[PDB]
């Protein structure tokens, strides 16, 4: 298979610098021109760099000329994007992409890597709060009950949430995060039959590798 | 003493012995430069130094002798001129290269002062009479080629302009500049990977690229053929000019013998 | 530098419908240089049409592309649920790639009322010095929904927070959560809380609510 | 005044000076077309513009002069006819190019108006007498090749028909159409990757594919060899024709030089 | 009636008109075979059938006329013999190929009966006098090559034996059998990927493989050069032989004029 | 009895029949060496063994006969000298090969004793008169090439020294040693993958590497062209020498045919 | 990376037939000859087949000539070994291996796949019994205690055992299986401090995919 | 068809020791055609020496190879714990690969007595109609160990089953389990059970045992 994997990313401060790397497999890397494409949070795609197959020619849009530098190592089968003087504008998923035709520095991008998120922001890496959403003391009808987990106060976007180590991979919704005052709030809902509730089987598995943080809080019965 | 030395010493320099003697000196000096090697004893390096010193002075008296006889004419034979330069460079490259590199330090010199070695190889062309003959023959062929070489160079320039504008936009590693395009067209002229390596990839993007390179191949092949044909018929003309004259001379010999006798048939009537 | 514009930006389409989306180009371009990509939720874009009309390897032959000069289009003869994605046109010229804004296909299911739930904070958040009352609206359709927060009679929208899911591809319902964050005391001196969840299926809001004297 | 101007002005246009003068103008105009470049000052662009204007009028008066002298014969010399067309295109390509494209807009023209540059390069062939000589020599070779080139083209057509029907079903990228097959066979004729790139992959499916392409290589190589040999022996015939006549002329000189005496001797014997 | 028709009808067949007329018929029939195509209307197929029938009978009267005049000599000219075979094959390939394939069914025939098409292309060589000339010229070159072709074939056989035993055990796809080794050495002779594709991989396993293939390249290049040189000097001998005689004939003309007059100088003494 | 046998037996050995007879024996012996094969019956191996024995004695009596007639001259004709050696090796390689390997056990011999096969193939050159002619012709070309081959070898040595010191540090697989460099430059001379395989990878590190190899390609191509032209004009000189003399002979014929009459006419005038 | 992965294997009956497949990645597959190598249970290595890079030449030892057939598909980048008339002798791990030099059908095997086990036996696929090894009622000193899990009565060799989903990846020994009457017995030991025992934390995670069988028996306190 | 033989078959070696192992060839072979592989527990063999002496990429330069003709060797100048593996020589000739029998390097540690444990069956096995008393011997060294089963005085070795681990690469101790399987009744009418675990460190056996009246 053709495969591309980006690496680097994470959080930077404005004016800072970061280097992305792309590793290529399953094709003659030195036969192909390579490109980097942004996808901004409003999902607009934006090309940011292109390099010829021998590395001798490089192309950029005026939005990033002199700030970014694309480069490649045909022996390591890898592609790099040195980013410098980074700005909040540059917050995006960055994809590594191979050109459709060999040697052709134009045309189309036939294979794209999975991407690495780059966040450029002045805020500070915080760990997530995790609050159980114990259901209202009321109807609690047991045939179904809505249960929730609230994950709050972190800042680097990619938290991950899971219910009971993935055994509850159904009835769940994981709602996209949103930015309060410089901090994200995330929440999730699970709806289950009382055949598993009230019990500690309802574990909110949540992780925030940007602060090395993991907890497994329980949505205990309210009283 | 006096010119009696010059008369005698010309009988040395112009001797078949002296020519052959110098040839073997060059061969032996060339051989010693084959055993020079970084992985070797200091003792081998010291011995080779003295032997290389023996050669450099021994060729020096050769140049001095050759200048002593040919004098103002020595500095006009291109062969003798080359030998002189090589001896001078070989002096510098053994007794002054360090004194240069230690002050006028440049990374090129550690790679360029090697030229003193390459020069002493080329003396094997200059000393051997059969080699001077073949090299001067090859050089004399060049003036007749200049007009077709100029034409080929001009065709290359035109095609390099076109190939840059047609394909260099999207294939810059091959045609992105006039220099890129010149190199790639030279590769195409040698037919090296011209189709599988260049033109087939191009036609994934520019389907009519074959309309460019196949006419190009015909032109430069046709010009190369006519270049070689010119050399053949040029050398044949140098031959046939000799055959012609020998026949004409014998016609004029036959003219002489017959006419100078048929004259007498009118005066021999007195008999 | 050529700009590509796509229309519509969102397209609510139903299985079996013929779908056609347009890419308009600010200059005439070679039809061999216009491309289409399909991006699905949380994956990278995949090539879909090479040149104006040559489908990429594995594209269902229900897809087609047509156009020339300044105007191009992609068509599905009959939509399938797997076609729900964002489609980007792309061109290359000079030495720059440019992309269209994208068109998001929205599958059309039938009306579905939200299962509305509400939750008072856990005391762990109270011990954190504040409160955030949470409201859930799961498996509704369409996406368009208003959530509306009243707190002992009075509305207190000042701290409302909202996050929608996409179409969950289980049944193409949407989900939503709503949260009103409050100070420690703005919780403990009030008793009744409600999110007046009103929806396109339910002009009578579900007004799922709780009182704070019991738990 | 009067024809004394026409007689005198011919002695200018036909002069060795005027011929050399135009050559240097072409060289300089070619040099200026080397420094034209997108990354440059507006001031350099304005200067180079005027210099390019200076040349275009200066070559225009050359064409007017040459027509004024040669008149009806100018529009029949192919060399002068080319120079005329180049000046016309070089006027259009600088003072009417925008006026054309603003109505007959076509993307080819943005790439075709370059032709005014290429034409002005080719004038370096037309102006230089040594270059006209080599080019007319090369062109004169072509009529003799037409029969062997027609044969080669016909062999290519036959093999392209067969190669399509044999291999095109399963190697369409190389033989799927008559045009694909024509291109691949031309690649094979140049011996470019013929085995590792074409015939060995074919023999992974068609073990006897070598029975097609190896005879093909023999045939087209044999025809190419005989094409070149034909050019050699033709050029030699042009030589031998001269040597032949010179020998016959001197035989016919010797004819008269003697036969005039066999005439006189019969009447001189009467003395 | 009677031989008066034969005298008149020879004035048809031997006419420059009839020759040219048949040439255009072949060209037109060759053109119609270019628009034959699977993706076409039944109506186009039916029209082409009748047109192809018109040609096949029209060439039939040509063969009948040519046999009627040349008779027993027709079946001895190789050119006329070829034309006859092609007309016969083209009859079978349109009115009996189905009746054959429907009973003597073989998968080869659907690919071999195409030969009726290829044959009608080659008639363009046989009918055009300038093409018969060039083809017979090329064929007459072959007998002079046979001795050097035999030598090259024998050298190939020897090297194929050695290459099989030296390298075939570990590189069987290249040298595992005498046939494998023959093909690979032919590739090496054409210099196609000889080093990067064959000999460098071998030297990972057989470091001295270069001692085999570089001498091989020298031999087969040297033999190929001498093969071509033989063709050149053979064709030159055909020229020189003509120039020689013309000079000798003029010497014998000169012998006539001078000697047959100088004879009279002894009898004219009576005057 | 006596020399009448020697005179008569020469009339056998020198006969056209005996020459042809030995040729067919070599052809048949070559054919038998084609069906020898590991996968075969023991009975076939025993048969082929005896047949191979029949030949080896039958060629042995040929050598004895040829020595018996030519004696002191046999061991001086290189063709007869080769045939003698081949019979010796072909005896050893069948009746003493095991007796050798059982004591002088060397792994080369298991592959070298094949030489008895190769030698018996080369007898097809030595026996056939047309093959001796072409081979002696080819060999006679070599002495004239030695000076230009020595020059080419010397240029290769100089460029191999430079290419090692320039590129060998970082491309050892191609230039790391003088032998590596020699091999790569020979590949470049044959134009085999010279750009895509060698020089473009070099220019990823050494952008001006083209300044080394493109001049190299020009030099060695120019020397190769002049080498071939030298062979052509040498063969033509061998021709012209014949035509020259035949023209002179007929001029000197005309010399006598006329001057003998100018002799007689002066005494005949006395009548 | 160069990578080779074998597939197929499993259990066959004597005289039966099985096809192994090898998938290749990270190199020009069509440039290399490929081989199959057995490793018998007494760990003796044994070459069984070789194929040239173009597939046109194949080599076998006399032990398998006519029974096995090596083949390759240079497009699928895959290698096959059709095995037929299989025998108990043929029980081995089968490795797919690339040759060191290009095109060279000899030399050395520079990259080897992970292997697939082939068992040729007349016995029948049984599911594993799983018995707790509750420790002796005795010293039971709690500072450490040895605990065990016994897995019995299966037949296809590759069972897998795990203690508490791998959390106890220490103090464990998993003893190689052995063949009673046509059936394997396996056992494992874990030694732990009483800080986790007696409790159900000591879970014996055991699986036998050849019988689709999994259980998670507890080493409960003995009484 | 050439056979390769290796000696020793097992080699108890200690870190820092110079280790040398031999491969002997039944015929003279080219030294370029003899190869060495290293195979570690439950992994595939890896190339180690190319030809007689060229180390493979990444082989620690403490390894070396030497030999010619019919005799070859691999040497470690100073053993490291990661070198503990099985080493196979290999040659190629005619058209067959052949391998040596292998040499297993055994890292030498110091004497270590077995932690001996014993277990009566769980009643689940009794309800399965039989019994299997189990004995464990964890983290002993050397590998050589005798286990010995007595059952109310008498030995009853008839059903003994044994499985050793390899060297666990935690500390290069061995482990072992022993099991005596018995019928339903051969368990329930006997009370005292013992594995008389005797070891090179412990000529007094550990005789870990249990009685069957209590549990």
């Amino acid at each position: 298979e053709v495969q591309l994997v980006e690496s680097g990313g994470g959080l930077v401060k404005p004016g800072g610098s970061l280097k992305l790397s792309c590793a290529a497999s399953g094709f003659t890397f030195s036969n192909y021109a390579m490109s980097w494409v942004r996808q901004t949070p409003e999902k607009r795609l934006e090309w940011v760099a292109t390099i010829s197959n021998g590395g001798r020619y490089t192309y950029y849009p005026d939005s990033v000329k002199g700030r970014f530098t694309i480069s490649r190592d045909n022996a390591k089968n890898s592609l790099y994007l040195q980013m410098s003087s980074l700005r909040s504008e540059d917050t995006a998923m960055y994809y590594c992409a191979r050109h459709l035709y060999r040697y052709d520095v134009g045309g189309a991008l036939d294979y794209w890597g999975q991407g690495t998120s780059v966040t450029v922001s002045s805020a500070k890496t915080t760990a997530p709060s995790v609050y159980p959403l114990a259901p209202v003391c009321g109807d609690t009808t047991g045939s179904s009950v809505t249960l929730g987990c609230l994950v709050k106060g972190y800042f680097p976007e990619p938290v991950t949430l899971t219910w009971n180590s993935g055994s509850l991979s159904s009835g769940v919704h994981t709602f996209p995060a949103v930015l309060q005052s410089d901090l994200y709030t995330l929440s999730s809902s699970v709806t289950v039959t009382s055949s598993t509730w009230p019990s500690q089987s309802i574990t909110c598995n949540v992780a925030h590798p940007a602060s090395s943080t993991k907890v497994d809080k329980k949505i205990e019965p309210r009283g | 003493r006096g010119s009696h030395m010059y008369l005698r010493i010309t009988n040395i320099v112009e001797s078949s012995f002296f020519t052959k003697f110098i040839i073997y000196l060059i061969v032996l000096n060339m051989v010693t430069m084959m055993v020079e090697k970084e992985g070797q004893s200091q003792h081998m390096t010291e011995v080779l130094y003295w032997i290389n010193v023996v050669f450099i002075i021994l060729f020096t008296i050769e140049i001095i002798l050759r200048i002593y006889v040919h004098r103002i004419s020595f500095f006009k034979d291109p062969w003798s001129l080359f030998d002189f330069v090589v001896v001078i460079i070989s002096i510098v490259g053994m007794f002054l290269a360090d004194l240069i590199e230690t002050y006028f330090v440049s990374p090129t010199l550690f790679r360029v002062i090697r030229l003193a070695r390459i020069g002493r190889i080329l003396r094997l062309v200059t000393a051997v009479p059969q080699m001077r003959k073949i090299v001067s023959a090859l050089i004399s062929v060049i003036p007749g080629m200049l007009s077709v070489i100029a034409l080929m160079t001009l065709f290359f320039y035109i095609f390099a302009i076109m190939a840059t504008q047609l394909f260099g936009e999207r294939f810059p590693e091959w045609f992105g500049t006039l220099g890129e395009s010149f190199y790639t067209l030279f590769q195409v002229m040698t037919l090296e990977s011209w189709s599988m390596g260049i033109v087939r990839p191009l036609m994934e993007v520019y389907p009519y690229a074959w309309v460019f390179f196949i006419p190009f191949i015909f032109v430069v092949t046709f010009v190369m053929i006519n270049l070689v044909v010119a050399i053949i018929v040029d050398a044949m003309a140098i031959l046939n000019q000799k055959e012609e004259q020998h026949i004409i001379d014998e016609v004029q010999s036959h003219e002489d013998n017959i006419n100078n006798e048929i004259i007498k048939l009118r005066e021999e009537i007195v008999e | 530098e050529i700009v590509l514009t796509q229309s519509p930006a969102l397209m609510a389409a139903s299985p079996g419908e013929k779908v056609t989306i347009t890419c308009s180009v600010s200059l005439s371009i070679s039809s061999s240089n216009l491309f289409w990509y399909q991006q699905k939720s949380e994956t990278s874009p995949k090539p879909w049409i090479y040149g104006t009309s040559k489908l990429a390897s594995g594209v269902p032959v229900r897809f087609s592309g047509s156009g020339s000069g300044t105007s191009y289009s992609l068509t599905i003869s009959s939509m399938e649920a797997e076609d729900a994605a964002t489609y980007y046109c792309q061109q290359w010229s000079s030495h720059s790639f440019t992309f269209g804004g994208g068109t998001k296909l929205e599958i059309k299911r039938a009306d579905a009322a939200p299962t509305v739930s509400i939750f008072p904070p856990s005391s762990e958040q109270l011990t954190s010095g504040g409160a955030s009352v949470v409201c859930f609206l799961n498996n509704f359709y369409p996406k368009d929904i208003n959530v509306k927060w009243k707190i002992d009679g009075s509305e207190r929208q000042n701290g409302v927070l909202n996050s929608w899911t996409d179409q969950d591809s289980k049944d193409s319902t949407y989900s939503m959560s709503s949260t009103l964050t409050l100070t420690k005391d703005e919780y403990e001196r009030h008793n009744s809380y409600t999110c007046e969840a009103t929806h396109k299926t339910s002009t009578s809001p579900i007004v799922k609510s709780f009182n704070r004297n019991e738990c």
